[PDB]
DNA sequence: CGCCGCGTCAGACTCGTAGGATTATAGCATAAAAAAGATGCGAAAAATGTGATCTAGATCACATTTTAGGCAAAAAAG
DNA sequence: CTTTTTTGCCTAAAATGTGATCTAGATCACATTTTTCGCATCTTTTTTATGCTATAATGTGTGCAGTCTGACGCGGCG
């Protein structure tokens, strides 16, 4: 997965889409500090966007499911 | 010659040329064109303005 | 002072950081690249020379 | 923490009129703080 | 209509190298405005001075009590 | 049997313990003389805005360009 980005954007579609949701998910892990899913292997947070994205895990939608699961959750525990 | 931060000019307030005073290398526009036919919106964002 | 910490902490962040490459004239898209770190005792780049 | 420049005998009204025994709890922070306490965090500043 | 004169305005990119300017041109006098002190005003605020409140160790001839070991003789070893 | 080593005694002797009873120390919130400071005067002191000088004097160029050039506009230019 390190020097080929080839399974991506036959997953997905589009060598746009991956690179943009990727650099977001790895946002809200670099800052953020959420916990990752496949293992780490001593990699800066690029790889497990890419390894994320390559096995069926992390998309735009999963990734606005889990915000606007959370969020909605967060709005009904603050009353 | 590397320049990671230092000087910058005074009117325009942009880094500077020159190794003797720590300078910062252009860009020539084409290689804009370059990521023009590649999109890479937010490298360009980054390089055009911070 | 030249920690060699500084060198193992560089050595482990520059991990994964990749890099751009310009030569000009950058007359054509590929005329710049993009590669990945690699450290070396010189000041000298080296590069993969087929490009 | 202010735009403000408070020293003297406004402080006196609000709190107490009292003024030099100020000065002694000056001598007491100092006591307080300067021996080896939280000396060596200012001690990084010190070469500014 | 089909010229003619004339003018306008473009001339591939990212680096490096040196410091650097010159001519001549009137004179005096006045009254005004703004710059360095002294003075001074000895003022605001650090020192000094109010007297009554408190307190932890300090004492000497006793009574033990340890030290204190100097001798000599009792006991142990040569 | 003689030596020495030990302890206990003699014999002289320092160290321990009574606590009761003061006494010089230090506190302690608040008024006074000194620093020498800051803005208004003077007060000079320098500097600066302004004002005249009565033989006589009457049209530049001033140092350069080396003239790019091909196409197209546009005013003419007929």
């Amino acid at each position: 997965a390190r020097v080929t980005v080839q399974d991506a954007v036959e997953k997905i579609g589009n060598r746009f889409d991956l690179v943009l949701v990727a650099a977001r998910r790895a946002r809200q892990m670099q800052v953020g500090g959420k916990d990752p899913l496949v293992p780490e292997e001593n990699d800066k947070t690029t790889v497990i966007a890419l390894r994320e994205i390559e096995e069926g895990l992390i998309n735009n939608q999963i990734l606005d499911v889990r915000e606007r699961q959370e969020q909605q959750e967060q709005e009904a525990a603050e009353l | 010659h590397a320049r990671s931060t230092g000087s910058y000019s005074l009117v325009t307030q942009q880094p500077l040329g020159g190794k003797a005073q720590f300078g910062g290398q252009r860009f020539g526009e084409m290689e804009v064109w370059a990521l023009e036919a590649y999109g890479a919106a937010y490298t360009l964002q980054e390089m055009l303005t911070v | 002072r030249e920690e060699a910490v500084v060198w193992d902490i560089l050595d482990e962040v520059i991990r994964e950081h990749p890099v751009l490459l310009n030569r000009a004239p950058t007359l054509h898209r590929l005329g710049i690249q993009a590669f990945e770190p690699v450290l070396i005792e010189g000041k000298a780049i080296q590069l993969h020379p087929l490009v | 923490d202010m735009n403000t420049d408070y020293t003297l005998e406004e402080v006196g009204k609000q709190f107490d009129v009292t003024r030099e025994r100020i000065r002694q709890i000056e001598a007491k922070a100092l006591r307080k703080l300067r021996h080896p306490s939280r000396s060596e965090v200012l001690r990084s500043f010190l070469d500014d």
